[PDB]
Parts: C-alpha cells; sequence; structure tokens
RNA sequence: CCGAUAGUGAACCAGUACCGUGAGGGAAAGGUGAAAAGCACCCCGGAAGGGGAGUGAAACAGUUCCUGAAACCGUGUGCCUACAAGUAGUUAGAGCCCGUUAAUGGGUGAUAGCGUGCCUUUUGUAGAAUGAACCGGCGAGUUACGAUUUGUUGCAAGGUUAA
RNA sequence: AUACUCGGGAGUCAGACUGCGAGUGAUAAGAUCCGUAGUCGAAAGGGAAACAGCCCAGACCACCAGUUAAGGUCCCCAAAUA
RNA sequence: GGUUCGUGGUAGGAGAGCGUUCUAAGGGCGGUGAAGUCAGACCGGAAGGACUGGUGGAGCGCUUAGAAGUGAGAAUGCC
C-alpha cells in the first residue's frame, strides 16, 4: 500500500530539515522532487535522497506505480546531539549542540 | 561518612562571588559520590532475657508440643551404619512427613550422619535443645534417654 | 513462628521527624523556629 | 538494608499529573505546577460546593420574581403571602412551576393574594 | 398528574414511572416506600397544601441502595503547612414512583 | 537584556507562524516535459525553454 | 439536577418601543437594562440572553432633574497625555441624545461579552421615527 | 551489608584521562542473543542510512544492541478559538464528538458567576521580600555507651550476674 | 464545670491593629510606651468596591432544602422604584 | 449498642495508620508470562490498593512478626 524510507542520524539540525520537509508533505512525488530541486536549502538534497529512496522501495519491494505516488507522511525526529564547546571571552566556554535528524518519508498510491 | 570517603579536603570554589551555592567539600552528603549521613555502622544485635525467663520459655514451648500432640518419645533410635534410606523409612514408621527436631543422648553418631541430608530434619544432643530450634520444627522426636537428660536440667 | 504476637504494649513504633507535615513533625521537626535550640548540636550545657 | 527510592515517587507524582488533565500547557505535564494546580482546583471546588447553593437560590428567586410581577405581585409580597397562607413549597419548586406549569404558579399566587 | 413531596430535607416533583434519587431511606430493593408529606398535586385540579395535602400519598418501590460517585474533599492553607484530604461517597436510594394518590 | 520569563510552547509556536519557506516559482517545460523556474534556463533540455542555445 | 436552563434561540425575543419623553435619564435606563437582560421573563438564565430588543424614541425629550443639564459632565480620555475631553449632559441631550442614552444604559448592563451583546439590542432615536417597522415593535409602558 | 548516582576514587586497561610549574587534585564509563546463527542476495544512495529477503523465540534484540519513565521534539486529528483584558482553574452550562472497570459515564467547552501560584520568612507577603528553567535520580534526628521516665514481661524483700 | 497535686513532652521570650484609660510627642504619626478588652497572629464564611487587625460570624463531610446576622432591596447585583 | 456535648487551627503535645527495602515462618503466584513500564470511566476516610489490557521477558506477592540507608518540591542543593 505505502513505502517508507528513513535517513537516521543525518548531521543537520531538525528545525532546519523541518522548514523544508513542510513544503513536500501531501504533494505528488514528481512535484515534491521539483520543489526540493528548486528550494535552495542544505536540507533539500538530503530530503531528496530519502524521498527517491522511498520511491525506489515502492517500485521494487511493493510493485506500486511511481507515476501515481503522493507523499503521505514526512517528518523529522531529533537524533542524538553531538556536544561541543566554543571558547568565549574571559576563559568561559559556551556549549554548541551539533544536532542530528532522523528524516522519514512515506509515499502511497492515492 | 563524609570523613571516610576518598579525597574531599579542599573547598571546591570560593565562598562568595561565583553565583554558585556555597559548598565545603565534593564529598559533602548532597554531592553525587559524597559521604552517607548516618546509615549502618557495625553493631551487635544480641541480648539475653534473664535466666528465669529463658527457662520458662523452654518449659513453655515443650509443654505446647505435648498439648499439640507434636512430641513423639522413642525408646531407642540407633543405626548400625550411617544410612539415610534407613532414617527416611524410620520417619515413615513413626509417621512424621513434616519438619522434625530429633533429640538424642546415647551418643549414637550414626543418627546425625543418617539424617544430615534430609531437608526438614535436625538432630541435636539434648544439652543443645533451644526455644528457636523447637519453634523452627513442627514435630519434636526425643529418645527416653534424652527426656531424662532434659528433665535433669529443667 | 508465622503467628508471633509480642505482648500488647511492650513494643511501640518510634517517632520519625522531618518526614512531611501530615505527621505533625515535618519541616522544623519539633524544634520550632531558629535560636540556639533549633541548631544541630544546639542547646546549652546541663545546669 | 538500603531502601532505594524506586517506583513509589513516580507512582505518586503521576497520579497528581493525571488529575491536572485538561489544564493549560505545563499545568498538565510537570509535577511541580500540576501539584499547585490540583491543590488550587480542590480548594475552588470546596468553596464552589457552598457557592453553588447560594447561586441556584438567586436564580430561583429571580424567576419567581419575574412570574409574580406578571400577577402584579413582587417576590417580597408573594413569599410573605405564601408564608401567611401556610404554603411550605420551596423556591426551587416555585421557580420550577413558574417556568414549566405557570397555571399552577398562578394558583399559588392567588392563595398568596387571598392571605394578604 | 405530578406531586411535590418532602423527602430528605428537600422537595422533589414526581410523576408516575419517574426514577428519582433521594437521601438514604430504610428499605430493601423490593420494598415499597410511601411518601406521606405531599406539598402540592398538579393536573386539571391543583390541590395545594397548608402545608401538606391531608390523605395525599406518593408510593414508590426501592430500585437501588447505593453510594454516589467518589468525591475527594481537599482543603489547604497556603504558607501554614496545613492540608486535609478526605474521600466522600453520599449514600442514596433510587426509587421508581408507582402512584400519586 | 534578559528574558524575564521562559517563553511557553504556545507563544513560541505563534512566533513561528511566519517562519516558513514559500514554494519555488516553477512550472513544467514543453520541450523538456519537466519542472523549471520561470525566467530561468531549463537544464533538462539544456537551454532556455524558448530561445535555443 | 432539574432546574430549567434556557438554550440560545429557545426564548422568543420581542421588539419593544419606549417613548423617553420626560422620564429621568436613569429610571428609563434602569428599566430598559432589565428588559435587555431578560430579568422580566421566568426563563431568565444568567449565561444565555433571553431578553427583548428595545427601540427608544424621543430621546431628545429625556428628563434631567436638578442642574444635571449643565453640571453632569461626560468625560472621554484618548489615552494621549492631557487627552481628557468633557461634554455636559445638556449639550449631549441637544446634539447627541442617542449617545447620552447609550452611555447611561451601557453603565447598567453586565460588564462582559454578554453585556456587549445586550447593548447591540438597543436602538435609540432622538425623534419619533425609527426604521424597524419590519420587526413589528410593540409599545411598552414603564 | 551495596547492587552501577549504590558499593572502593576505581565492576570497564583508574590513581587512568584530564587539571596544575609543582606538591597535589582527580573523573566519566556495566547488560545483543541460548548460540554469532553478527543480516547471503536484491533495491535507492558516493557513502551514511534505509526498504525488502534471510537468521532467531524475539531484530520495535542489529556490534553498544535487556527493560526503556519523565522533561523535551514532532506527525495526525475529535472538540474549541481571530470584539478579546485571562494565577488559567472552579461552579453553572448549551452545542458537538464518543461509548466505560456501567457509573445520577468520557472528551471538548460558546457563554455566566467566583477566584492575587508554591515555599521560606514575617506583626503583616499575590507580593515590587526569599528560593526554584524543567524532568529524573541522589539529598537531613542516626548509632554506641550512660541518665531518667512511661509501657511490657519474669521473679519479688529481694532482683540480677560481669569478664 | 472545672480546679489542684505529682510525673513525661513541648513550643514561646520580634507581636499587630481596633476601642477605652494614661505617659512620651505637638492632646502629630499606620509613632512610641504601659494598662484593659477584642480581633488578627493561628480564622475560612458574609459586609465594608478592592482591604490580616473594623462590623457580623466560627468551616467534620455531602444536598439544585429552610430561617436569620451585619449589610441591603432602581440597574450592574439577590431582595421594596415599600 | 444508646444518650449528651463536641469535631477552624501555626509552634507544639498525644494517638492510629499507609507505603518502601531486607529477614523468618507459613502459605502462594509465575514462560498458559514475574518484576518493571504504559493506559483506563474501579475500590478505601487519608496515606494508598486492586482489576483489565498493551509492552516486557524472569522473577514476585500475600499473612504474621522482626529490622531499617524507610517516603522530597524547595537547601543560589549535587549529578
Ligand atoms: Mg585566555
Ligand atoms: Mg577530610
Ligand atoms: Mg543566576
Ligand atoms: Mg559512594
Ligand atoms: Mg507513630
Ligand atoms: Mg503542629
Ligand atoms: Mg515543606
Ligand atoms: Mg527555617
Ligand atoms: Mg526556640
Ligand atoms: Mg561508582
Ligand atoms: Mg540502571
Ligand atoms: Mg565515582
Ligand atoms: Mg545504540
Ligand atoms: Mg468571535
Ligand atoms: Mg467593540
Ligand atoms: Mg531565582
Ligand atoms: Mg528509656
Ligand atoms: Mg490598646
Ligand atoms: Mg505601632
Ligand atoms: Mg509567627
Ligand atoms: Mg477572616
Ligand atoms: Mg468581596
Ligand atoms: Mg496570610
Ligand atoms: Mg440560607
Ligand atoms: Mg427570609
Ligand atoms: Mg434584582
Ligand atoms: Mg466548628
Ligand atoms: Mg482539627
Ligand atoms: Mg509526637
Ligand atoms: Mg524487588
Ligand atoms: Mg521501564
Ligand atoms: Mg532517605
Ligand atoms: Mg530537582
Ligand atoms: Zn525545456
Amino acid at each position: 500500500t505505502s513505502a517508507k524510507a528513513v535517513a537516521k542520524t543525518v548531521r543537520i539540525a531538525p528545525r532546519k530539515a523541518r522548514i523544508v520537509i513542510d513544503l513536500i508533505r501531501g504533494k505528488q512525488v514528481g512535484e515534491a522532487i521539483a520543489i526540493l530541486k528548486y528550494t535552495p536549502r542544505s536540507a533539500s538534497p538530503i530530503i531528496e535522497k530519502v524521498l527517491k529512496s522511498a520511491i525506489a522501495n515502492a517500485e521494487h519491494n511493493y510493485d506500486l506505480d511511481i507515476n501515481n505516488l503522493v507523499v503521505e507522511e514526512a517528518f523529522v525526529d531529533e537524533g542524538p546531539t553531538l556536544k561541543r564547546f566554543r571558547p568565549r571571552a574571559q576563559g568561559r566556554a559556551s556549549a554548541i549542540n551539533k544536532r542530528t535528524s532522523h528524516i522519514t518519508v512515506v509515499v502511497s498510491e492515492v | 561518612n563524609r570523613s571516610e570517603v576518598r579525597g574531599g579536603g579542599r573547598k571546591p570554589w570560593r565562598q562568595k562571588g561565583t553565583g554558585r551555592a556555597r559548598q565545603g567539600s565534593i564529598r559533602s552528603p548532597q554531592w553525587r559520590g559524597g559521604g552517607v549521613v548516618f546509615g549502618p555502622t557495625p553493631r551487635s544485635y544480641a541480648y539475653k532475657l534473664p535466666k528465669k525467663v529463658r527457662r520458662l520459655a523452654i518449659k513453655s514451648i515443650l509443654s505446647s508440643k505435648v498439648n499439640e500432640e507434636k512430641l513423639v518419645v522413642l525408646e531407642g533410635l540407633t543405626f548400625d551404619a550411617p544410612k539415610t534410606k534407613e532414617f527416611a523409612a524410620f520417619l515413615k514408621n513413626i509417621s512424621v512427613d513434616t519438619k522434625a527436631l530429633i533429640v538424642v543422648a546415647g551418643e549414637s553418631e550414626n543418627v546425625e550422619l543418617s539424617a544430615r541430608n534430609l531437608q526438614g530434619i535436625t538432630v541435636i544432643p539434648a544439652e543443645s535443645i533451644s526455644v528457636l530450634e523447637v519453634a523452627k520444627h513442627d514435630k519434636l522426636i526425643i529418645t527416653k534417654a534424652a527426656v531424662e537428660k532434659v528433665e535433669e536440667v529443667l | 513462628l508465622h503467628e508471633l504476637k509480642p505482648s500488647e504494649g511492650s513494643r511501640k513504633e518510634r517517632n520519625r521527624v522531618g518526614r512531611g507535615t501530615g505527621s505533625g513533625n515535618g519541616k522544623t521537626s519539633g524544634r520550632g523556629h531558629k535560636g540556639q535550640k533549633a541548631r544541630s548540636g544546639g542547646g546549652v550545657r546541663l545546669g | 538494608p538500603r531502601v532505594k527510592g524506586g517506583t513509589v515517587t513516580r507512582k505518586r507524582r503521576k497520579k497528581i499529573v493525571k488529575l491536572a488533565k485538561g489544564y493549560y500547557g505545563s499545568k498538565h505535564l510537570l509535577f511541580k505546577v500540576a501539584n499547585q494546580a490540583v491543590m488550587k482546583s480542590y480548594q475552588y471546588a470546596y468553596r464552589d460546593r457552598r457557592q453553588k447553593k447560594r447561586d441556584f437560590r438567586r436564580l430561583w428567586i429571580a424567576r419567581i420574581n419575574a412570574a409574580a410581577r406578571m400577577q402584579d405581585l413582587s417576590y417580597s409580597k408573594l413569599m410573605h403571602g405564601l408564608k401567611l397562607a401556610g404554603i411550605d413549597i420551596n423556591r426551587k419548586m416555585l421557580a420550577d412551576l413558574a417556568v414549566n406549569d405557570i397555571a399552577s404558579f398562578n394558583t399559588l399566587a392567588d392563595s398568596a393574594k387571598k392571605a394578604l | 398528574m405530578y406531586a411535590i413531596i418532602e423527602t430528605g430535607g428537600k422537595q422533589i416533583k414526581v410523576e408516575a414511572g419517574q426514577e428519582i434519587y433521594v437521601e438514604k431511606l430504610a428499605g430493601e430493593v423490593g420494598d415499597v416506600v410511601t411518601f406521606d408529606k405531599v406539598l402540592f398535586v398538579g393536573g386539571d385540579s391543583a390541590k395545594v397544601g397548608v402545608p401538606f395535602v391531608e390523605g395525599a400519598t406518593v408510593t414508590a418501590k426501592v430500585e437501588k441502595q447505593g453510594r454516589a460517585k467518589k468525591l475527594t474533599v481537599y482543603k489547604y492553607k497556603p504558607k501554614k503547612n496545613y492540608h486535609k484530604k478526605q474521600g466522600h461517597r453520599q449514600p442514596y436510594t433510587k426509587l421508581t414512583i408507582d402512584a400519586i394518590n | 537584556a534578559v528574558p524575564f520569563r521562559r517563553t511557553s510552547k504556545a507563544k513560541k509556536r505563534k512566533r513561528r507562524t511566519h517562519v516558513k519557506l514559500q514554494l519555488p516559482g516553477m512550472n513544467e517545460c514543453s520541450n523538456c516535459g519537466e519542472y523549471r523556474l520561470s525566467h530561468h534556463v531549463c537544464p533538462e533540455c539544456g537551454q532556455y525553454d524558448g530561445k535555443d542555445v | 439536577r432539574t432546574t430549567y436552563m434556557a438554550k440560545p434561540g429557545e426564548v422568543e425575543r420581542k421588539w419593544y418601543v419606549i417613548d423617553a419623553t420626560g422620564v429621568s435619564l436613569g429610571r428609563l435606563s434602569s428599566e430598559v437594562a432589565s428588559i435587555l437582560r431578560g430579568k422580566n421573563k421566568p426563563q431568565f438564565t444568567p449565561h444565555i440572553d433571553t431578553g427583548d430588543f428595545v427601540i427608544i424614541i424621543n430621546a431628545g425629550k429625556i428628563g434631567l432633574t436638578g442642574k444635571k443639564a449643565t453640571d453632569k459632565i461626560y468625560y472621554r480620555h484618548s489615552q494621549y497625555p492631557g487627552g481628557l475631553k468633557s461634554r455636559t449632559a445638556g449639550e449631549m441631550r441637544t446634539n447627541n441624545p442617542e449617545k447620552l442614552l447609550e452611555l447611561s444604559i451601557k453603565g447598567m448592563l453586565p460588564k462582559n461579552s454578554l453585556g456587549r451583546q445586550l447593548f447591540k439590542k438597543l436602538h435609540v432615536y432622538g425623534g419619533s421615527e425609527h426604521e424597524h417597522a419590519a420587526q413589528q415593535p410593540e409599545v411598552y409602558e414603564l
């Protein structure tokens, strides 16, 4: 019926992935891929590979029609955070969260 | 306690100005790996009631067993050689089929060995009869010779 | 040994202070408020 | 023997947070503000079990007043009339007649007028 | 036809076949209960009480003897370390009205 | 200088009502048959949709 | 339990027309507030609005006892520094009587969302002619 | 007696790493499965990572992998919400949506009444006094020996042993 | 319907305002210091808009019953346009 | 078992209890699913306690007594 792909622990902040994933949620996969191609954000290429993986899964594992697919679900979940430090003035160090994302895309017929 | 925990000698940071709670040692009891505030210390829990109360207690537990018909007095009890099979057969003949304290005087070393591997059964001298050993056991089996020795003391 | 009843009145549960306000001995734990007698190790010598 | 603080704490705090179901934001999630919200809800509910009794008597009286003024009586005269006439019907029952059986209410208002 | 009866320190309006909840009455679940204090009878001939209609009675059969849904009563005084929690379940009798007389 | 109170989830989410991207301005080409930004050259065909290069 | 509660659109709201000619500004207003609120109906429910619509005509002839015509001041503040404007009840009865009666009745309505709905049911006219004939308004006496 | 914030500082290559010129200070960090049977092969992808297929009792046990709470972050949507002035509830209450440990039930809440958090400290604090970002864990009248008093039990002009 | 005695266990030793009687002060102070009564402190409820200390009055729990207190009864707002 | 008078409360005195870990004895549950965890409209005057279902995958209640590292929301607490 539907096909999912996930990109786990991608080194991009979830907020930055979500602002893009919100454009493709509900679109036909052809339009979704165009939207990602012409959205100049660092998340666009990453989300494109998850979406094209989901479509390949739908065509190979579940013999679905790639011409009739819609993005049923798309969401970003928090992955494990890398903890870093930036030296600041007066010997003080400030925390830096190098956040990671789990990016899920589900495609379905209609 | 906070004195016995490794390290912890220095004040972790100055009393005033850092904006942190004032702290005296990293082994103060509210610190993660810190000293325990009271907690167990090695001590004896032993105490004896007066002798007269201890004698009344053994007299009363033994009288209870007679009232409950849980005391079996045996003429002899002896075994030619240490044999658990024989001791087990004996307990069926006497009709125990419960935990039982066996009290014996006429040395009979073969009784202790023969009953050593049975789970609910304890064999004791007679000199060694105690309130807690009688209480821990349902039936009390005692040889005539042992009864004499118990009455000789009480 | 499964039906032990110590003589009635011979044993009493100890009072534990500083275990909440319901007990009536919570917070200040029977010491009232401040002064020398509220402090750990507090109190003047006997006479 | 050591007693670690296992489970009793979580069980107690979770009950308080469940009593704060429906409260806004942090108030239905976090033990510290949920516990305040639940204590305060119980205090209001205790106060409002008393206030409810006052509120409903004010409602009934206002409805009896309206129905009685349609019979050229004020509430103060009608109630005096019913007392003199020896009629013990309470304000909740009068207010019910004034809305649901006005003919019956009018019969009582006549009994009141007669006694005045 | 409906009556107004005095039960449990309160007044209630009753028609036949109605199911009312009142303060606990003596009565097993079969038992027939007779309300003698009728304040008013309605329907095409309003019998009014001064204060009770002589001879007028409502009969009902006890359907349930129950305890209402659990109420928690909780008081506290801020800053005085005073809290008091108490459970409450008010007993009631569920009657079906049989006949206004 | 500093927040007097932490910002609630609701208030944070209301503030972000306008923090979003717009869809790109694109349409299907005739010669290519695939999507392209208007007023841009189409790489699928490999030139400007109209003007050949 | 069993106490009746009016539902929205359950109780028939009627249109009343009230001549203001001579009546003290209050006295008219206090009676009208009660009609708008629905305090004269046994169906009165405090949270619903069971009241009637009121047209006041001849508001220019409204009564002001004593020296109220010159001495009763109505104040407005714009919320700009020193932005306090004042009008006498007299001047307002001459030029803006619809405003005078609205101010007087607004003050006697509940100060809440429902009070603001009740105010919308009041129609004040300086003269004797309204344009609400379609609503078949019935004359009401105080 | 402890059972991984406990118990040693140290269950693990710990007096290590790290800090300090130095004396010295001094951590964190346990758990795949019975067995590696540790995922052939196919597919998308540069890889990572996925989806199948297979192994297995289980893979939502997949090389840090028993369980997996809360804060916190999201997706979906039953009810409400853009004329309202809100310690956020509570009491009354339509409407709409449900259907339970079956109960004078559950969710939501137009509108109406009432309503200044918790703690500490104070004569008095909603306080424009103090403390707490939140969640979790840990975190404070104990033990020994004496004194005294009450209760209990044994014996009683006696009672009791210490080493 | 309590007193007293003997034992065990306390807390308290910053008080506040109001009325009355005094001093200090200016016959000032929400001032200060005594005496005397009350309330608060440690008291929720009603009134005094709001308002520890004023007026009324003491909350064991439930009720969609009733009668009263101070204070009120044209509207906000229950009750007299008595 | 009735009658009568009571039942606001800080410091504080007095009483009765709930729950936690461990021990003993008795009696049980548990791969036909233990503890834990999640959910629920159930029960008790309170502390609290069940039941049903999901998850979990091997231990745990109950009764009576005993012993305590026995209950946290605040310490500019510690991690
Ligand atoms: Mg530097
Ligand atoms: Mg030291
Ligand atoms: Mg700070
Ligand atoms: Mg330690
Ligand atoms: Mg106790
Ligand atoms: Mg106390
Ligand atoms: Mg506290
Ligand atoms: Mg203190
Ligand atoms: Mg003191
Ligand atoms: Mg350790
Ligand atoms: Mg652990
Ligand atoms: Mg350590
Ligand atoms: Mg992992
Ligand atoms: Mg609107
Ligand atoms: Mg407006
Ligand atoms: Mg702070
Ligand atoms: Mg002693
Ligand atoms: Mg005085
Ligand atoms: Mg003074
Ligand atoms: Mg004080
Ligand atoms: Mg008061
Ligand atoms: Mg008030
Ligand atoms: Mg106060
Ligand atoms: Mg009353
Ligand atoms: Mg009266
Ligand atoms: Mg009125
Ligand atoms: Mg009382
Ligand atoms: Mg009390
Ligand atoms: Mg005590
Ligand atoms: Mg356990
Ligand atoms: Mg768990
Ligand atoms: Mg502890
Ligand atoms: Mg904390
Ligand atoms: Zn083209």
